[PDB]
Formats: C-alpha cells, structure tokens, sequence
C-alpha cells in the first residue's frame, strides 16, 4: 500500500488502502529506526525533546487509535510494502499529487546540496506515472548513473603482482632471478592492469541490484535492467556503510560523485531518508538571501551566547555596522501576527545583536498568505524594528518569478 | 530467403571491409557468418583461407596480435621467443598469399613463398626455421614499403576472420593495432596506407586489403555501451532479427528437409504434421507464438533481448517443444528479467491468474513483509499446449 | 588541405613541440596526422624518419622507453636484456642523425654514424654487437654534456612520432621519464636542457628536439579521457570539430577527385550529381543532415559524442545513403540512446511522429506499468529521402 | 628572485629533503634544476647531481637494489645484485665525503679506489666487481668506527633531484630509506641508522651530503603525497602560480635573459606590439592570470590553478590566441566537461550568451528543457574585447 | 568428439544461475536437482539405509530408527 | 573559524562560486604579526 | 594442455608439453569411438596403440612419447 | 612435491624430486599401517626399511636416494 | 628463507637456499646463547665454528656452506 501524508495532517484507518494492522506495523519499525539513526541530521529550532518523544513511537509519525498524523519531518521512508512520503504542507493543493513532489525535490535541490538537473525531474512531468518519492529518487539515482555509464565505464588502474603465462607490462626482476628452472614457464610480472570491478563498481552493482528489487515503476525497472546487465561481469557485494567511506574522489572517477551521493543516500530493513521541515526551509532562505542581498554578506549560523547559546538562523552584515538579524521560521503566523514562541526570540536576537530583525515565512494558496509588500512592522518598546517578509512560492514551477518580488521588499526593507 | 542476408553481408564487406552480425541469441549469427564465408571461399574447415575464433572475458592482447609467450625448443628448454597470435598469423598469411598473384618485377616469389609455408605451418616454429621466418618476414615489410598503392588494392584470395563473441571480450583492448587499421582506408593500398609498429617484436605491421574480420556479437550479454567511437564506426554492423517466419509448417519443412536425406525428409514430413495437429491444427502457431512473445520483450525489457528462432527450428512433437520451452526459453526468460516475476507472468499474459495451468504460480505462504515468491511450475500434455494457446 | 588544419598543426607543433588532436570519432584526426607527416617529411611509409605507433591498454612503459625484455639467445635460451622501445629508438635516431651536421663531435663521426647504423638496423641485436651499441651510447651522452647549447637549437631533419589514440593507454605510466621532458624548453638545446637518468640500463636519456609526437586522443569515451592537468601542459590541443562543410556538393568533388587522380572523374562527378538530383537539386544537403543531428545531439549527449563527417563523405548514391544510414549512423544511434526512445525520435526529428514514413514505428502494445517501445524500420526508396527531408 | 632559492637552501640545511608542491605551470622543476646548476656548478648530470623522475613502474628494485643479470662476457650471465639509483649516490656522496676528513677515516687507498669504480661509467667487469664489493664491505665496518663530529660536516653536497614524487607509488619506492630521511637519522646525527637492506644484505646509512629536491604536482589529488609518516620528512615548499612574472616589464626582464642583445631588440618591440593591442597597459597578463586563478579557487580546489608557463611564452597577440584555445580553454574545458553554467561563470560571460562570448549558446533547445553551449572560435581585436571582460 | 558429455555440478548457495559467465548459460543447460524431503519418511529411511549395511545391521536399523521416531 | 581578514593564515576571497561556495587562500605572515595569529590559537 | 617440467634420467629441467583432463578424456573418446567405426580400420592398430598409452598412467620415456606425439 | 638441487658430483648437479610434507606424512602414515598388517607380508622386511627412510630427519643421501625411489 | 642463485667465479648456478634477515638473527641469537652454558651442549669448537659462519660479511663459499648446513 501506499500511504502520503502532509506536515501536520491526518489520514483515517478506515479510509486507507490495506489492512489496519499492517500500517501500525510498519511504523512502529520506522520510529524506532529514526530514534536509532536521529543524531545524524542537524536540526534548528527543532523542540525535538530526544529523551522522551522520540522513543514513545512519534520520531516521525505520530501512529493513534482512530488516525494517523504526521509530525514536521520531511522526507520518505518505505517499511515492509507500506511506502510512506511526507511532502511539506506549502506545497498542499487546495497528477493531481504530481506538482507537489517536484516542487518538494527543486526546494530539497537548492537547499539540501544536490546537483541535481532540472531536464531530469521534467522528462517525466507529465507522463501520468504514480507519484512516489522512492521511484523519483531511484529514477534520479539510475539515470544520472546510466548517463555516466553511457560515456565510460570507470575502469580503474590497480597493479598486481601475477604470474602470468605470457609477459604484460613491467617484468618483476628480483622475482624471476630467483625462479628456479623447473617454474620457468610462466613470467612474473608486475602489471598495471585496468580493472572494471572497482570497488565503485562493485557498489553500484549492489546499489543497483538492491534498488530493482524495490522499485514500482516501469521505467525505473527498464532502466536499472540495462545498467544491471552493463554491471555483469562485476562480483557483487554486500553494502555497509564501511563500503561507501573506503572509496575517495580523485579526478579520474569525479563524474560518478552525483550517482554515489545520491547511492549513499538511499541505500546504507528500512530505506529512504527524513529531514527536519524547518532547517530545510531555513536551508532553501539562505540560497535565496546571499543571492538577493549584494549591498550586505550574510552568513548563517553565526552565533552570540547569552549568559545556553541562542543563535540567529541567518544575520547580515555589510563588514560588521549594521545588525539584521534574520531568523527563518516554518510557522503558519496565524491572525497576522507572530506568536509567544516566536516573538520572544526575536527579541532576544535584535538585543544582542538597534538591531532591526526580519522573519521570513512561507507563502502559497494553502498557507496564509499576507499582502505583496512587508506586511508587518512592530516595534517591541525599545526601538526595535521587526518585518514580517514573505516569500512567494513559484519553486512549484520552474521559473523564479517570486525571486524580483523578494528582492523588491528587501530593497525597500535594507 | 537467406541470399539477400548473404549478399547483405557480402555488400558492406566490400564498402567498410567488416561487419557485425549484432543481434540476440538463437538467431543464426553464428551460421550466417560461417556458412558465407564457406560458400565465398570454399573451405569447409578453418586454417588456410579463413580462421575461425572467439572471445573471452580473460582473452588478451598477447593471444591475438602477438606477445613473449615461453615455447619449447626441440624437446629441450624453454627459450622466451615471440610468438604471433591468430590474427598476426592470418593477416600476414593474407598478405603473402595475394603477393603470390601480383606480377612485379621486385617480388622475390621464391623468398615469399617460402614466407607462406612457415605462416601456415600447424606445427610451431622450431628455432632451425624460427629464424628463418623472422628473417622472411622482415624481407617482407622491406618489400610491402617498396611496392606503390596502385599495385596493393587488387589482391585476389580473400581472407576472412570469424570473430565469434566479439563483445564478450574487451574490444579496444584485443584490437590494439586494430582501432587504427581496421577502416578501408587505413588497410594496405589504400589511400591512408598506414604500416603500424608493434611494441613486442619491433616490427611494423599493416593489415592488408584481404583481411575481412566478420564479427558475431551477441547483444543480451555485455550490452550496448560498447567502445562507440574506435569500435563502433570501424564495423558495419547488422543487425540480425529474430524472424518467427521460419516457424511456420512449410518453413520447418524447408529447413529440415534440405540438409536431411531421403528417408529423414518423409519422417520429418510425418513427425511435424503429428506436430502441428497437436496444437490445434494452426500451420502458423510457432510463427505466432514466437512472434507474440517478441512483442512483449521489446516493450518491457530492450529490443534486444528478444528470444531467438534456432530453438524452435529443431522440434519434431509435442516432447520436444516442451523440452526448448523449459530448458531453452524459460531459463533464457528468467535470466533477462533478474527473477521478476510480476513482469515475466505479462509477458506470457499470466499476468491475473495464479495456481493454475500457468508456467509460474504462487506459493500460498507469503513472508514477513508481504512478499510473495512464484515457482516454476512443469506441465505435460495438452495441459502445457492449453498453457500455450493463451499466450496468443 | 593547407587552409586551417595544416597550417595550425605546423604553427604550434613548431612552438609547443608535441600536438593532440582531440576530437569525436569520425573527424580526420588519423588523417590530418598522418597528411601532415607524409607531406612534410616525404616518406609515404613508417621506418626512417617517423614512427606510427599506436597506443593500448596492453601497452608497456616497459616497451615504449626502456624495459627488461627476455631475449633468446643460442646457448642460453633464458637471457634478460634491457632493450630500449620505440621512443628510445627514436629519439636517439632523431639525435644522433642531427648530430651529423654539427662541429664539436670531431673525435667521434665513424662513432656516430656506427651509432646511426645500429640504429636502423631493423635485425635483432647481437650479443657481440650489442655491447658496441651501449658503448655508443654511453659516448653519446657524454658527447652532449659537452655540446653547448647554442648549438644543439638547429637540427636539421625533423623526426616525427605519431602516436595514435594516445587517450587509451595508462598516458602517466607510459610517459614514464617523458612527463617531465615533453616541452619545448626541456628538450636539448633548450634553455633547461635536462638529461634524466633511466632505471634500468642506468644511462641517461633526453629527447632531442629533433623529434615530434602527434598524438590523436578519441574524446567520445571519457573513462580513458586524458584528465592529467600535469600532462595537458606538456600538448598542445587542437579541437578538430566534425565539419559538416565537407558533404556540400562542391566539396565532395573536392575531396574525392584530389586523392583518386585518375581517369574516374568523369564517372564520380556524374554520379554525383545524380545523387544531389535525387535529393531535389539541394546541394547544401549532406552538410544539413549532418549539422541538424550534430547539433541535436551537441543539446542532449555531450558535445564530443558526436557524429563525424568520416560516415558520409564515402557516399555515391541514394543505395549508398541507405546502407550508411541503417548498418552504420543508426546502430550508432541507437547505442548513444539505448532505449530511451523520446530522445532518438527527436534528434530525428520525428517526435510528433508514429506512423507512416518514419524510422520509428510505435509498436500498439503498450506495457503492464504503462511502458512503451517503438521499433525500426527498414525504408527504401522516395520514402527514404521523406523520412530524411523531414530531419533538415 | 633569489627569495625561492634561498628558500630551498635553509629547507635543505634544516629537514634535509624538499618538496616543491604547486598547481602545474610554474616553476617547480625550474627553481629545483636552477638551485642545484647554481650550488654545485654543474650543468648536466653526473657525479655531483643526478636527475631522476618517478612513475608508476619505477620499483623498489631499480631504485635502491635489486637483482640484475650482468656479466659483461658474453657467457656465464651473473645472477648478482646491483645497486639502484639511490645506492649509487648514497654511497657515493659518503665515499666522496670520506676525502676530506684528517684522520677518523684511514682508507685514503681504499676510499678513492672505492670512488673511482663508482664513477666509473663503463659497466664493471667480474675482476673488478669482487673489489667493488669487497671495499664496500670495508666502507660499512669503516663508517661505525668513525665519530660523529668527524661524519656530520662532510664537504660536498650532493643532491638527488627527483621529480612527479607523488607519481610513483612513493611508499614503495623508498623501502629501506622510509626511516632515514630525517637530518638526524642519517650518518652523523644525533641517532644514525645502519639499516640494513633485503637482498644483498649489506648494511645501508644515507650520508649527511645527499639532499632530494623532488618536484611534484598536486592537481592530480588521485596521486598525492598523503602518507603522513611521508610528510614528516620532507619540507614542503609551497610553489604557488606567481602571475606577478606577467607583467610588461617582468616578462621584459624574463624572456630577455639570455639573447645577448641581439634577438633582445626583436623581443623589446614584440612586447611593444603586444601590449599596445591590449589597450595600451602593462599589467594585462598579471590581472588576467589573477582573474582565472582566484575564480578557479573558487570551484575546483586551491590546487587545480592555472600556472604561468602558459602564458611566459607569449610574443604578439597571434601567439596569445594560440595558447589561449589551444593550451588553456581545452584545459579549461575537461575540469568541468559538459558543466557549462561553471565554465561560463569562470570567464564571468553568466549573463552574456551570443556575441563576442568564447561559448555561444545553440538555438535549438531540449525535449526537456535542456540546453547546451558551443565553444566560438574568435579572431582579430574582438578576441581582446571577448577577453578584457573577464578583467 | 560426440561422446564426451559434460555432467556439470553447481553449488549454488553462493553463486546462482543469473551469476555465471555468459558462455555457460547457453552452452550448458540446467537441470534443477530440487531437495526433496520425501527420502526422509519411516519406511524411505529404512529403505536407504538398507543399501549399504547388512542383514544383521538392518534389524539394528529397524529398532534404531523406530526408537528415534517414537520418541519425536 | 570567524576570522577572515587580517592577522589570519587564510584570508578569504572576496567574491563566491556562482552556487554558494567560497574558498580560501593561505596567506604569508612574518614577525610579530605571525605570533599575535599564533597566539589566537591558544 | 599446458607445460610441465620433466626429468631425463637425473639430468636438467626438460620441458615437456602434457596434456591435462580435457583433452585427454576427449581424445580417449575419439580413439575408442573409432574401433566400432568400419571406415576407421585403415588403421585399426595404430589407433588401438593410442587407446592403450592413453589410459595408462605416467608415461617414463620419450621413446613411447614421441611414438604418442606420431600417432 | 617439487624440484630441488642437490649435492651430487660437482660438474653434475641434479633435480630431483624432493617430497615436501604432506607427501611425507601421508606416506609414512601408509607405511606404518602395512607394516602391522597381515595380508600385506609379501615384503614386509622392506616396508620398515622404507619406514626408516620417512623419519629420517634430514635430507636424504644421493647414493641412496634411489633406494628410497625404488621402495 | 628463500631461494637465491649463487655464481661464485666459474661455476654453473648453483641455487643456493640464503637464509634471510630473521634467520641470521634467530641462528644467531641461538648459537650466541649456546656458546655461554656448559651443560649438553658438546663441542663447543663446533657451536663456535657455526658463529663464525653466521656473521660472514662476505657470502659462504661452496665448500664453507657446505659444513654451514651440516652444523
Ligand atoms: N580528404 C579529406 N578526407 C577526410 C577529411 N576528414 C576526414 N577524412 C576521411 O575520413 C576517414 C577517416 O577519418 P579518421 O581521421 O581516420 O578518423 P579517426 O580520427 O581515426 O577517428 P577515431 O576512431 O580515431 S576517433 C579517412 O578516410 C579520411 O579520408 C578531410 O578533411 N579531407
Ligand atoms: N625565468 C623564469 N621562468 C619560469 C618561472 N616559472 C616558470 N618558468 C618557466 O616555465 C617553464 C615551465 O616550468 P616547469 O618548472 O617546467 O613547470 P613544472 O612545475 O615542472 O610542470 P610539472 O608538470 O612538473 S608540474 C620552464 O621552462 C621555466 O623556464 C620563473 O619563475 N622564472
Ligand atoms: N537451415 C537453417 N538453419 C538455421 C538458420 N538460422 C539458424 N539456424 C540454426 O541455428 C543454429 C545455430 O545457432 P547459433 O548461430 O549458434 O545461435 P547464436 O550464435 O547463439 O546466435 C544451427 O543449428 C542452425 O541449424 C537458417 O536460416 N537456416
Ligand atoms: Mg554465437
Ligand atoms: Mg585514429
Ligand atoms: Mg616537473
């Protein structure tokens, strides 16, 4: 069965595809998995409460009685053929679920570090496939692998030290003075012979072979069946995580970094990946910022103890004068106006920072949407200057229209 | 209709100088490559006008050109002479074979022929004579250098080169001095007459214009992403279909009638009308089921892959159409498709049934996650011809 | 011939001192180098004053400078000798043939011209000369220890090594000694003259400047691409594009009559225009067909995977245009986009197309998961040219 | 000007070994080979330097020792080891050091008659080979009797300049000489080392005289010298790609070194011609290579700059088109092979597509939505106005 | 020559069918000898083992084996 | 790691990489004023 | 078929060429097939020569290797 | 087993076949279990010569290394 | 422990067997402590003449490696 939330909403039990009991089943292994496997993605004003939340079964879902509820962790994961996606509720409609998943891997493409192509995501716009994050992301793996497959194979030098019946590159000396007469025929050479089982081949064989043994598509299964029957003569191997460390980079084998990133990504029971929604989002503002802002460097994560060290999401500063701290929240801000939680850490931002302060928030037809310029000025009876901006959505489609009409409120708001 | 694909073969051999008969197996690359160059030249065995070779993941460099290889010297101990492969013992045997009939007042026809008895000798070279072939062969690039391009394109015995498996082996590397001398251009006499010189014996080398290195390359094994600029432009290749129509009642009795004998063609005549009967009484059944089962290949898996026609051109009853089907097409079947079997069931169309008369059939005890494992399933009689009439 | 690619291979073979061609398959690389060598040097064969070798993944360091090669001598069969390769063998023949035309060697003229004979003496060495030629040697390179380097600038011949695919053997092993004496500056006579001392024989070794190598790397594989930024300095990269400008109908009079001089004309210039005349009297056809799928294919391949203009220069007529369009350009074709049939459609220009006179027919059986194939199709005839009028 | 060489002669006093490490295009091999001609006053190699370069087939038993058929009879081929590249200089530069001391090393017959059959050029005859082994056996139970005052100050410097160190397998090569190439641990020192070698097993020690100056590239990251026990020994002298040599004068006091002012007139107006279709100033080559370098910072690595041979050897404006898309622009091009928003970016024409721009932009586009770019051969004074805008 | 057959012999715990070499797949053809459990009943035990020992050894069996399967 | 300019051994480029990317370069120091960026570290 | 060392009567290392599983189980079906063969008897008893050196067990000399290399 | 030099006459140096461990063991092993066997009494009076050769520690004399090839 | 071939002036290539690093220093080390104590170990001269023949800087000649082995 396939199951597909949104951050923060419910299904029913009786509504679903399936059985009752196989869903619970298969999240109870999920968040147990995610407590195990928590440390490894950095968070930012997460509220993530490790000690107690996590391990009660609701790291990711939030599995009850009578429904299902996502919790704010954006990502996929497939357990035991229930395949659950959680797409960011922005991207919420009011192929009718096929908009949301490419604006969720353009938005996880500029922020998140992946060199993903855009020609890629739209060859398949439109071709009325099933929408499932693990069948993008193993199309993303197979054919950016199979378009630099295509090209050359990666086979890669290694020397040994064989004794061969005939002679090929550099004769061992020191080996073949030493042979007795009656070994004579055969040379011991040392040669530098170019292998095609490296041991990157050797892993994206195993990357491969575990991937169409769990793919849904007809076009991924037609594709990693021609990429598996190039790997043919390649002995496999059991994949680890001791595997995807031992090999390095160099410039020889520079072009198979964007199919083993994304190998290393999904493949390591459970599979896929979880991000937090809010330093996704605070990610994808601070691609957007340092483009928009060329009168002022702004640099992220930069951080002033009080007393416990509260840290702004992002601050600018042209050389060091002026302080406008910007902190990204994932919040809906309901009623137009900022909440306690929110408020309160703005204010202590700006202080230890005369400092204005702007907070940056989503902006679509399913979440609140504010007037096209800075919508709110507040003053918290020191001086302060705090600017609700909101960033329009265009990332659903391909064109950045949004971009001119972000940089045209920070113009009038530097 | 098989002179068209003789003449096929025969019309860019004499255009690019060689081919490849790509295509999947069981479709007769193999025999349509040997049975044109038997009745080109007439030789039924390999050895002097032609040489039959194929290719190996571990064939090397050093077993087709030449390299040091340790040979025995008279019933003694080894020496460390270097040996030619099989491709420098035919292409220097096609050349001193047409200098035979190039009437030159510079040949030495004494000296050349003495050159092509030590090149088809079956023995190897012993060192009384070794020498006297390096010695030979060394008036023989002396000579080709001295001749004019005028006097080296109208070579009469046509050599050729059965490469069988051209692709399982690693192309670029057999043909180290071949990606350079493998065009029509490159060869001897040509207008970029090009004279290699080879790293192991030191002496240069030059494929001539006899030389005709037809090439088998199986494509369900070790696919299409091939070398695709040195050995892809160099070979004509053809493509060689698996055609049904040899599958038909008149077809089958073609076939096995031509090569058969008096007595074998009235049996053959009664076996495939017991046969056909069995079936239906459909005279275009083979025809249609090979046809049908192609179809769902190429649409799933590549076009490529496609199950051949030398299986099925061998039945004679029901039995032994049973015995192609699960020793000869299933495994094939599930070999190309990596033990899948939700797609394998489309291609037979068995794709909503289950526990039945079908050539997979589920296990009724599904495992921990919800998988599901299907087994192969033996039938007999008209069970399996029942199996095989919903395929179509 | 002379206009560009002769005259920027002189130019900067001439300042930088050795010159790759990097370019697609199917563009005159081998040729340019191999025109430019023969019209230069005068020699149309390899021998004395250039080399053609060609380089593989079997190709030693050990047989290119200096390597220890088993010999088989008459008494000791097992008898390991150093012997230097074809570099070595030509750069001390491109040394010590300049040598002969200079004023300090007044001691050692008979020593050189014997060093010149061992040389190009194309016999084996024997051990009771081989001990001579490394007596030679060795006075050699104490004989330009004390040459001045104002004198050893001008060498008067001008030796060539073309070394073909240069991309496909191990380029840093290979040039082993020569990663660091591959410039026009650390030659002899330079203004770093640096003599690098061998491994194995021990004596010391410089390449002349006497000497070129013209290498022609293949850039359509990228495993076996030449990525060393430490070896792209030492050549100098000459981008020969594949010029669609040669298949014009003037131009294929052009090249065709140059190299075939005789009396055939009148029969190719008759033949070709009615090839044009077959193609509706558009004599910029060819160089259309080939510059609207080289840039289809520049927008979706890379743009060094494309086609050359080696595949159409050799045709003659509308039956010669077919046999290199379905057994040469297409399996080409088909192998850039191996089942991916959205994008071969389009580089054909035939997206919107399905039906009729097409390469391509879509096959109307679609698929379990909603997949679909399409299949060839062999045209002949005005259709052939309606399925190719619709490209350009 | 001397700043480099006098860099090297305090490394080579202080940790004993150097290494130039540096993008490839500057002087690395020149500034090893200018210091050496310059200290020992010879110009070729032979007794007092010797050149070698590494790779991947320069083994451990070419290099240091290993077995060797030689019999120089022409019958009776004698299995016998002979020493390599290394033990021919270490032993030397020791027996050439064990000249000038007084009274510690009593082998004034022995020393230069082991001297003389180490120089010697012919290859060594059997009757003379069982001396050559039987005094170097006297060498190692003579150094070990002698003090360390009178072996640390041995006279003449020698020198093993190597080049492309990272090329060969370097933790093989040096076998034995792994743990004596530090200052302290060769003879002499605080703590000397008579190691002892595999095959012929004779006793080994470096002499404090022998310095490698070994040369090597670092945009190859494939072959670096990453071994850490490798770093510890040598000194490593950054060899950054100095584009202060592209100047108008500093390429005037460069190209015209050695002309002896007869060419040094051509020259002076070729760079006159050069630079006054450039617009006319001086400093156009420098901020041109500073413009490149600092944008391929940026992306690549630190390491993968381009140098400033390519560039030094400019006369006319011709010869700049020539090793512009002929040596740089190919090079330029396989560092991001069909990544062309980076390499249009590198010669900052981002927003420029058509035009005077080296990589117009092709008017078909992609099924879906791609796009890709194709390299425009430029020429005349409309190449200057392609180029003055990546400045 | 057309005598010498080739009786193959594939442990394929490690190496399955699809994992060969290409040119041992169509050369060759693969007879699956399945483990059968039905060698292993009361009466097929005894019938096995009968083979290889004696008629004094038999009774032996016979009390041995109806020992081992009252106990289960 | 807030250090970018002045008595530092790697002074930052002024200007990124056209995605977000920004390296450095590593500067020559002499003196006193190797010391007082020495001295930082402890 | 490979090559494998062999002594001659307590002297140097003398290569000798022998052949190994297959080949000598393909030529044992050869010469044993061509007994029951009526076009085979031409030669009926130099092939029945071969049928019985190739099925015994380490042949000594060269004198019956050479008589086995003829036949 | 393989082929190793010995000391025999000095312009006669010869390879013989010297039986490594597993050769030695297996065999002084068959050895000692016919020489307490009752059918095999044919030769036992040399099957203890033939024991003696098997744990003889050291390697084996030339004028008697053919006595040990012969038993 | 390996093999080496060792010609000495004139003769053929006699392969020697030449003790490695770890040999001449665990004979070593053996002979050395043998030579102290007096309690079975009989002929002193002999454990003696072995010492001399470990620390040979020049390689043993045919007729001292001989008396090498047998000590
Ligand atoms: N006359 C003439 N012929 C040309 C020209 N360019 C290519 N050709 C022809 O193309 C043919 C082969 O081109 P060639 O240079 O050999 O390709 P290549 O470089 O070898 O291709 P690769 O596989 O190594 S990558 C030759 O027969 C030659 O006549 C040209 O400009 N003029
Ligand atoms: N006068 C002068 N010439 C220089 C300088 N730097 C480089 N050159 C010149 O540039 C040329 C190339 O420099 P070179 O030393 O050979 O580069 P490299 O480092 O050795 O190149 P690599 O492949 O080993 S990494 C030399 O001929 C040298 O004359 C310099 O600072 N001063
Ligand atoms: N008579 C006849 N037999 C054919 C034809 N095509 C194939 N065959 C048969 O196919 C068999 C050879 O198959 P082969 O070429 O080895 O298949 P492949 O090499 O794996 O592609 C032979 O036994 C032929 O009898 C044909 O056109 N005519
Ligand atoms: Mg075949
Ligand atoms: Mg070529
Ligand atoms: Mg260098």
């Amino acid at each position: 069965t396939t199951i597909t939330l949104y951050e923060h909403d419910e299904k029913r039990y009786r509504d679903i595809a399936g059985d009752k009991k196989a869903i619970q089943d298969a999240l109870i292994k999920l968040n147990k998995q995610f407590k195990k496997d928590f440390k490894k993605l950095d968070r930012s004003e997460d509220n993530s409460d490790t000690e107690d939340t996590i391990d009660e079964s609701k790291g990711v879902v939030e599995v009850y009685a009578n429904k299902i509820k996502a919790r704010h962790y954006v990502g996929f994961a497939a357990v035991d053929n229930v395949f659950l996606q959680i797409l960011p509720k922005v991207f919420k409609p009011k192929e009718d679920t096929w908009e949301p998943i490419l604006a969720f891997i353009r938005m996880l493409d500029m922020a998140y570090g992946l060199k993903i192509k855009d020609h890629d995501l739209a060859y398949l716009q439109g071709r009325n496939l099933r929408p499932n994050l693990y069948e993008v992301f193993i199309y993303l793996f197979a054919k950016s692998l199979w378009s630099e497959v295509q090209r050359g194979y990666h086979r890669e030098y290694v020397e040994v030290h064989r004794e061969e019946k005939f002679l090929r590159g550099k004769l061992l000396m020191s080996r073949q003075i030493r042979k007795l007469p009656h070994q004579l025929n055969t040379f011991s050479v040392e040669v530098h012979e170019l292998i095609e089982d490296n041991l990157l081949n050797r892993i994206f064989y195993a990357s491969v072979r575990e991937a169409l043994r769990r793919t849904t598509w007809g076009l991924n299964r037609k594709l990693l069946g021609e990429l598996m029957l190039a790997f043919d003569g390649i002995t496999p191997i059991h994949l680890r995580t001791e595997h995807f460390e031992r090999v390095h980079f160099t410039r020889l084998n520079e072009r198979f970094r964007r199919p083993f990133e994304l190998a290393k990504l999904l493949f390591m029971e459970v599979s896929g990946f979880f991000v937090d929604m809010n330093k996704l989002f605070e990610r994808f503002i601070e691609r957007v910022l340092v483009r928009n802002l060329p009168p002022e460097y702004k640099l992220f994560y930069q951080e002033s103890y009080p007393f416990s060290s509260q840290k702004p999401d992002y601050v600018v500063r042209k050389g060091n004068t002026p302080v406008v701290v910007l902190d990204a929240k994932y919040r809906e801000l309901k009623e137009r106006i900022p909440s306690s939680d929110m408020l309160r850490q703005l204010y202590v931002y700006s202080r230890i920072w005369p400092a204005v302060i702007v907070i940056p928030s989503s902006s679509t037809y399913n979440q609140g949407l504010p007037d096209k310029p800075l919508e709110f000025e507040f003053f918290d009876e020191r001086k302060l200057f705090i600017v609700a901006y909101n960033m329009d959505y265009v990332k659903t489609g391909a064109i950045f229209k949004a971009d001119k009409n972000f940089r045209r409120s920070l113009n009038n708001i530097i | 209709n098989i002179k068209e694909d003789y003449f096929r073969v025969d019309m860019l051999l004499n255009k690019k100088g060689q081919v490849i008969l790509y295509g999947p197996p069981g479709t007769g690359k193999t025999w349509i490559a040997r049975k044109y160059v038997v009745e080109e030249t007439n030789e039924k065995t390999p050895g002097n006008k032609w040489e039959f070779i194929t290719f190996h993941q571990s064939y090397s460099y050093e077993e087709f050109i030449e390299g040091f290889r340790p040979r025995t010297d008279n019933e003694e101990k080894i020496r460390y002479v270097v040996e030619d492969g099989i491709f420098k013992k035919i292409a220097l045997r096609a050349l001193v074979k047409g200098l035979f009939e190039l009437e030159d007042a510079t040949i030495g026809k004494d000296k050349i022929h003495r050159l092509y008895i030590l090149l088809t000798k079956k023995e190897p070279l012993s060192p009384t004579e070794y020498e006297e072939y390096l010695r030979l062969k060394r008036y023989l690039w002396e000579l080709v250098g001295g001749l004019p391009k005028d006097k080296l394109k109208n070579l009469t015995p046509k050599f050729y080169l059965i490469i069988d498996e051209i692709n399982r082996g690693n192309i670029s590397k057999i043909f180290g001095e071949l990606i350079t001398l493998l065009e029509k251009d490159k060869r001897l006499g040509g207008e970029n007459q090009l004279i290699v010189r080879l790293p192991y014996s030191g002496e240069p080398f030059a494929v001539p214009p006899n030389l005709y290195i037809i090439g088998t390359m199986n494509t369900a094994d070790r696919s299409i992403a091939l070398l695709d600029v040195a050995l892809r432009r160099r070979f004509a290749f053809i493509e060689v279909e698996p055609r049904p129509e040899f599958l038909e009642k008149e077809n089958l009795k073609k076939i096995r009638e031509k090569k058969l004998k008096t007595e074998d063609r009235k049996r053959l005549n009664e076996k495939l009308n017991e046969l056909f009967s069995k079936l239906g009484n459909d005279n275009y059944f083979l025809k249609t089921l090979l046809e049908k089962i192609n179809v769902r290949i190429t649409v799933v898996k590549d076009r490529d892959h496609r199950i051949g026609h030398s299986y099925f051109l061998n039945v004679e009853t029901v039995e032994d159409l049973h015995h192609v089907w699960y020793y000869e097409v299933l495994p094939l079947l599930m070999e190309y498709f990596y033990n899948d079997w939700e797609t394998i069931k489309w291609v037979l169309n068995e794709k909503g049934k289950e526990h039945g008369n079908v050539f997979f059939e589920k296990l009724r005890l599904t495992g921990p996650n919800g998988e599901e494992a299907y087994q192969l399933k033996v039938l007999e009689g008209d069970a399996f011809i029942g199996a095989l009439k919903r395929i179509i």
